[PDB]
RNA sequence: CGAUGUCGGCUCAUCACAUCCUGGGGCUGAAGUAGGUCCCAAGGGUAUGGCUGUUCGCCAUUUAAAGUGGUACGCGAGCUGGGUUUAGAACGUCGUGAGACAGUUCGGUCCCUAUCUGCCGUGGGCGCUGGAGAACUGAGGGGGGCUGCUCCUAGUACGAGAGGACCGGAGUGGACGCAUCACUGGUGUUCGGGUUGUCAUGCCAAUGGCACUGCCCGGUAGCUAAAUGCGGAAGAGAUAAGUGCUGAAAGCAUCUAAGCACGAAACUUGCCCCGAGAUGAGUUCUCCCUGACUCCUUGAGAGUCCUGAAGGAACGUUGAAGACGACGACGUUGAUAGGCCGGGUGUGUAAGCGCAGCGAUGCGUUGAGCUAACCGGUACUAAUGAACCGUGAGGCUUAACCU
RNA sequence: AAUUCCUUGUCGGGUAAGUUCCGACCUGCACGAAUGGCGUAAUGAUGGCCAGGCUGUCUCCACCCGAGACUCAGUGAAAU
RNA sequence: ACACAGGUGGUCAGGUAGAGAAUACCAAGGCGCUUGAGAGAACUCGGGUGAAGGAACUAGGCAAAAUGGUGCCGUAACUUC
RNA sequence: AGGACCGAACCGACUAAUGUCGAAAAAUUAGCGGAUGACUUGUGGCUGGGGGUGAAAGGCCAAUCAAACCGGGAGAUAGCU
């Protein structure tokens, strides 16, 4: 329960730190239309592994 | 498993009919008592005649448990009633004469050797 | 597992007389008394078995002189030397635990005669 | 020395008499001595095996080559044993489990199942403080932590909540009661460490 | 600790999570093809196949379990005339499940999920 | 005094030694059994109940023992609120009275999501000087250390008798700990069955919904204790009190001043665990990388193209791994999950049809049907060709020797 | 004794054991007769005590089902 | 103070079970409560079950568990009858 | 017949847990008491500050009570911070 006297920057940076998210830098492209997706996942326009299998 | 409190029918025929356990002997911080251990008693409901008069402390021995007894063969033995033999304090030997109901193999260790001889079963 | 059945398969013995829970039951048991190798019998009612291949057993109800005396025998045990069935009895249960609280009039069940 | 193998559950033995004594069942396949290390090299006396089998692929180069020194099949891990000073074994040996058919008592060592996060009624068998009679929020929970201004913290090593199992326990002088060559099986009395499939340091034991 | 232990909860209590895989079912084997969430439809594996080899065997009693499970007689008439025949050859892995981006209004990962024809 | 929450209980402890037990000793008004007191010893262990708000105390029954203290009379941002100190009410007493009383009596809101230190866990970062994967070593740190009863020696020594050992050896208990699910059980709203009320699937039959899983009865896997295994060690080294052996100063005597030997659960190891961030960043093994060029403050200089391996990550399938990270297994040259197949288990003779009976219901096909987490097989479904990170022989100064 | 300080008075009952409780004794510190005294059936979310039954209250905790806690996305405080 | 689990008078009164405007399940009709999706640790909250014992818990059986309907037989002290 | 009995609506608020920067400046959940009467409730009246009202707690009189609230004396006075 509460603070006894306030942080600074530098904690509050410290700590944030670790929030910086990672990139995919891991785009698929599939076989037939060369499109990028992400891997294991369809094709926005509708493809997976050259073959389509969505309306 | 009897302990502290539990009360138990009486295998004898000394007078008691019902007898609470007040302590279980042999160690310190002992829970529990079963098979052919020593237990401490008090009688909490007596026959008129009897041997043994009501609110009397002395020593009993454990003889059916309701949890049981295990056997080397990994094989248990459940009975349908908690139940005692009734004992002389520094004396030992038991009271009562004769001996209602079975009564386990590991009661068998050379001072209790009067109650399976008196006893009809195991 | 293979390596488990084989060990547990080889111990069972190949002789086991296929009874039902319900049915009346003497149970031939070996005792020792220091040197001496008695049997002892055991007549009651089957209250309930349990099939594990080597780890099976069954739970034996009798009400001796006095009160009741719940018996359960591992059934491929050494100890065990003959189960021998007499009445068998019509009852739709697997186990009768019911029996704990009937007793006397309430406690006997139908044969099956099937 | 000791041997490396596969737990494989629990069963019994009815031995002739009429006792049912429980076992654990262990798979010891060869172990097959890779590198002897030595006090001209290392500093220390000792051999270093390994069992099982891996997939010609899964294995590392690293690890490939390692084996390739030694002329063996890649086995699936690695350990290492302590030389008893008298003994001394070569490069490329099997040591099947009839190394136990003289010793009746041994030491097996394995990690044990992991419980995850456990609190101090698990973890340290705190009792549970009074589950009614006015109590608040606070039946499995630890209670005070230390005592006041004077140590003013918590000391070092106190029983708290956190991770149980899945740490390596050594359970001491179990009583071999078969050792099969045929299907190399090793058949401890009563339970030791780790669920079925994990592996067990075997050993004579220590204590005579 | 759910050591050995299957079956995903999908922060439902029992009832609700029995009769959800019962209409998806329901909603599977109608349009042949669905979108739902990830873990919804691996666990829908485990429902709609049982009903797919169930149907194989055309008999009343099988009719009446395809029934008190499901709930529908449309389902079952759609069942058993076609996939219990159309799923013959096949022995096993009916369905086919399809990963297809993230929901967009709370990011959960969608997967299609559909039977092993679409012809 | 712009608040440091005051007794007692619970939970959790920790330290001291002025030691209650266990251990080692001297003297004894020590025959032995058991004591008495004193010395060394803090490794471990150290009740459950009745009465009272109690601490304490008394009592009952145990125990090897039921130690004395410190720690804000340890511990209320950990719990309680019986007590003491709010407002209500009453008794006794004091007061003319309002009211008052460590006098008694009945009733009387206990707040806080943790910034920092600390602590238990658990990662990411960089470092460890070419990079990577393993397996160790062990500085150091932690855990563990309790003990009864029963026999054997032996009814032996001792003792006129009664009673009754030391020193060693074996078995079996308690308490505490570690592990585990084969057994014994618990649980098992994800398996089977019975059944009450009522809706629904057109209706009969059969199912399903809802009523805490509607109520119940069994119960697989898992988890688990009351269930079953194992543990405290023996041994060495250096010691305390104590015991000694030779031996002057002091032509004797003395355990000590030189010298030499025993001597305890303490100490240091032995047993177990963490452990090279042990920056003093240790070792052994294996793996991987050997192409041009101008520019020049010719500098461990910087770029241009050519090259990017070992390995790793990610993503997926996932796990007896797990809060999340992480950790392990598997990714078609594939049993990682799901399915399916065959068991196994569980529940207990499904459904329909036929016969019996007026009907409820029964009987036959029938130990049938249905069976979750179980075991063994089987690529049917899902685990993608690749892209991403990670490069191109590794500075200097000295030293020991092959050209 | 809703009154008693000395006090856990003494004796009896109940309990293995009862500073509470019930009965009695009078030594009423400091009851007492409409600021009423002593009885009293019925009544009480009333105070004290005991006995059955029943129980996870406890020995001693175990497992399970839901809602949070934990991770992902969106919004986004507070005391200090 | 809010699209706030709270307060607000009168009227209408379906079905099956039921003594009933209790309760359960439904009708007519109206809603699914304006963050979701995952995972399935400690701990908290609301629950379920529990071997052996059965108040040993605690200030105190607080809290839980238990009893529960209808018809009939029977029902003590004491009593202001 | 009944300030009778059990028991919903309605009225109350005994216990417990929850909540205690709450869903809520007094509530929720599970039980709990009264429930033809000294009952309860709608609408509209009357009683006003040393005054009201009070089956009496110093309770209540607009979330305020051993003397309300708003404005004024008023920049009260403060040997105190
Ligand atoms: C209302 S009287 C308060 C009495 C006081 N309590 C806490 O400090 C004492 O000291
Ligand atoms: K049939
Ligand atoms: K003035
Ligand atoms: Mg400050
Ligand atoms: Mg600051
Ligand atoms: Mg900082
Ligand atoms: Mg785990
Ligand atoms: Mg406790
Ligand atoms: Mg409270
Ligand atoms: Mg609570
Ligand atoms: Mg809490
Ligand atoms: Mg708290
Ligand atoms: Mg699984
Ligand atoms: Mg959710
Ligand atoms: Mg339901
Ligand atoms: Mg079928
Ligand atoms: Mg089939
Ligand atoms: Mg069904
Ligand atoms: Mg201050
Ligand atoms: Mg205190
Ligand atoms: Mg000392
Ligand atoms: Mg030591
Ligand atoms: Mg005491
Ligand atoms: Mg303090
Ligand atoms: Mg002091
Ligand atoms: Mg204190
Ligand atoms: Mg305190
Ligand atoms: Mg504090
Ligand atoms: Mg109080
Ligand atoms: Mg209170
Ligand atoms: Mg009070
Ligand atoms: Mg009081
Ligand atoms: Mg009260
Ligand atoms: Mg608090
Ligand atoms: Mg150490
Ligand atoms: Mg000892
Ligand atoms: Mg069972
Ligand atoms: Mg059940
Ligand atoms: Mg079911
Ligand atoms: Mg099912
Ligand atoms: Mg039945
Ligand atoms: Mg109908
Ligand atoms: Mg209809
Ligand atoms: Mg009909
Ligand atoms: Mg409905
Ligand atoms: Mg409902
Ligand atoms: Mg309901
Ligand atoms: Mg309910
Ligand atoms: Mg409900
Ligand atoms: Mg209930
Ligand atoms: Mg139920
Ligand atoms: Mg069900
Ligand atoms: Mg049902
Ligand atoms: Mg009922
Ligand atoms: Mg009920
Ligand atoms: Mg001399
Ligand atoms: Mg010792
Ligand atoms: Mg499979
Ligand atoms: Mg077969
Ligand atoms: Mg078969
Ligand atoms: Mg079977
Ligand atoms: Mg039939
Ligand atoms: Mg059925
Ligand atoms: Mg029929
Ligand atoms: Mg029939
Ligand atoms: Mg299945
Ligand atoms: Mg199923
Ligand atoms: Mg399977
Ligand atoms: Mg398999
Ligand atoms: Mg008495
Ligand atoms: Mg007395
Ligand atoms: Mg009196
Ligand atoms: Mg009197
Ligand atoms: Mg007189
Ligand atoms: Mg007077
Ligand atoms: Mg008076
Ligand atoms: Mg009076
Ligand atoms: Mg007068
Ligand atoms: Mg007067
Ligand atoms: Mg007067
Ligand atoms: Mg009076
Ligand atoms: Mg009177
Ligand atoms: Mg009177
Ligand atoms: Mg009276
Ligand atoms: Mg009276
Ligand atoms: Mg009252
Ligand atoms: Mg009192
Ligand atoms: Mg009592
Ligand atoms: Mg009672
Ligand atoms: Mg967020
Ligand atoms: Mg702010
Ligand atoms: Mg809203
Ligand atoms: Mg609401
Ligand atoms: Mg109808
Ligand atoms: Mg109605
Ligand atoms: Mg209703
Ligand atoms: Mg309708
Ligand atoms: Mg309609
Ligand atoms: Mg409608
Ligand atoms: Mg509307
Ligand atoms: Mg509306
Ligand atoms: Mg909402
Ligand atoms: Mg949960
Ligand atoms: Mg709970
Ligand atoms: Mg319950
Ligand atoms: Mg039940
Ligand atoms: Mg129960
Ligand atoms: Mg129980
Ligand atoms: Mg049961
Ligand atoms: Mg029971
Ligand atoms: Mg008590
Ligand atoms: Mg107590
Ligand atoms: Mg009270
Ligand atoms: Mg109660
Ligand atoms: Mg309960
Ligand atoms: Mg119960
Ligand atoms: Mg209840
Ligand atoms: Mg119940
Ligand atoms: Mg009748
Ligand atoms: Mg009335
Ligand atoms: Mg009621
Ligand atoms: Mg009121
Ligand atoms: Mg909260
Ligand atoms: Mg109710
Ligand atoms: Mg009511
Ligand atoms: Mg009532
Ligand atoms: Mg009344
Ligand atoms: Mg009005
Ligand atoms: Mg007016
Ligand atoms: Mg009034
Ligand atoms: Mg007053
Ligand atoms: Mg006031
Ligand atoms: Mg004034
Ligand atoms: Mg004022
Ligand atoms: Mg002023
Ligand atoms: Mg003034």
């Amino acid at each position: 329960a509460v603070q006894q006297n306030k942080p600074t920057r530098s904690k509050r940076g410290m700590r944030r730190s670790h929030d910086a998210l990672t990139a995919v830098t891991s785009l698929s492209v599939d076989k037939t239309s060369g499109e990028k997706h992400l891997r294991h996942h369809i094709t926005a326009d509708g493809y997976y592994r050259g073959r389509k299998v969505i309306a | 498993m009897i302990q502290e409190q539990t009360m138990l029918n009486v295998a004898d025929n000394s007078g008691a009919r019902r007898v609470m356990c007040i302590k279980v002997l042999g160690g310190s911080h002992r829970r529990y008592a079963g098979v052919g251990d020593i237990i401490k008693i008090t009688i909490k409901e007596a026959i008129p005649r009897g041997k043994v008069k009501k609110g009397d402390v002395l020593k009993a021995v454990v003889v059916r448990t309701k949890k049981g007894v295990r056997r080397p063969d990994g094989s248990v033995i459940r009975f349908d009633g908690n139940a005692c033999v009734l004992l002389n304090n520094n004396s030992e030997q038991p009271i009562g004469t004769r001996i209602f109901g079975p009564v386990t193999r590991e009661l068998r260790s050379e001072k209790f050797m009067k109650i399976i001889s008196l006893a009809p079963e195991v | 597992s293979n390596i488990i059945k084989q060990l547990e398969q080889e111990q069972m013995k190949q002789d086991v007389p296929s009874f039902r829970p319900g049915d009346t039951v003497e149970v031939k048991v070996w005792v020792v008394e220091g040197s001496k190798k008695r049997l002892q019998a055991f007549e009651g009612v089957v209250i309930a078995i349990r099939n594990r291949g080597l780890h099976s057993a069954f739970t034996v109800r009798k009400i001796s002189n006095g009160e009741g005396v719940e018996r359960v025998f591992q059934t491929h045990s050494p100890v065990v030397d003959s189960i021998s069935v007499k009445r068998r009895g019509a009852v739709r249960k697997a186990k009768l635990y019911y029996l704990r609280e009937r007793t006397g009039k309430a406690a006997r069940i139908k044969e099956r005669l099937n | 020395i000791g041997l490396v193998g596969k737990k494989v559950g629990m069963t019994r033995i009815f031995t002739e008499d009429g006792v049912s004594i429980p076992v654990t069942v262990i798979e010891v396949e060869a172990n097959r001595v890779t590198q002897v290390k030595d006090l001209a090299n290392d500093g220390y006396r000792a051999i270093q095996v390994t069992t099982g089998a891996k997939k010609a692929n899964r294995v590392t180069k690293p690890e490939a080559g390692h084996f390739a020194k030694a002329g063996v099949e890649a086995g699936r891990g690695l350990w290492e044993f302590r030389l008893a000073e008298g003994e001394e074994f070569t490069v490329g040996q099997s040591i099947s489990v009839e190394l136990f058919a003289d010793v009746k008592k041994v030491d097996v060592t394995g990690t044990s199942k992991g419980k995850g996060f456990a609190g101090t009624v698990k973890r340290w068998n705190f009792r549970t403080q009074d589950a009614t009679h006015g109590n608040s929020l606070s039946h499995r929970v630890p209670g005070s932590i230390g005592q006041n201004q004077t140590p003013g913290k918590v000391f070092k090593g106190k029983k708290m909540a956190g991770q149980m199992g899945n740490e390596r326990v050594t359970v001491q002088s179990l009583d071999v009661v078969r050792v099969d060559a045929e299907r190399n099986l090793l058949l401890v009395k009563g339970a030791v460490p780790g669920a079925t499939g994990s592996d067990l340091i075997v050993k004579p034991a220590v204590k005579a | 600790m759910r050591h050995r232990k299957s079956g995903r909860q999908l922060n439902r209590n029992s009832s609700h999570r029995q009769a959800m895989f019962r209409n998806m079912a329901g909603s599977l084997v109608r349009h042949e093809i669905i979108k739902t969430t990830l873990p919804k439809a691996k666990e829908l594996r485990r429902v709609v196949e049982p009903l797919i080899t169930l149907a194989k065997t055309d008999s009343v009693a099988n009719r009446r379990l395809a029934f008190a499970r499901t709930r529908d007689n449309e389902i079952v008439a759609k069942l058993f005339n076609e996939l219990g025949p159309r799923f013959a050859s096949r022995a096993g892995g009916y369905t086919r499940i399809l990963k297809c981006g993230f929901r967009a209004g709370d990011n959960a990962p969608m997967a299609y999920i559909e039977l092993v024809d679409r012809s």
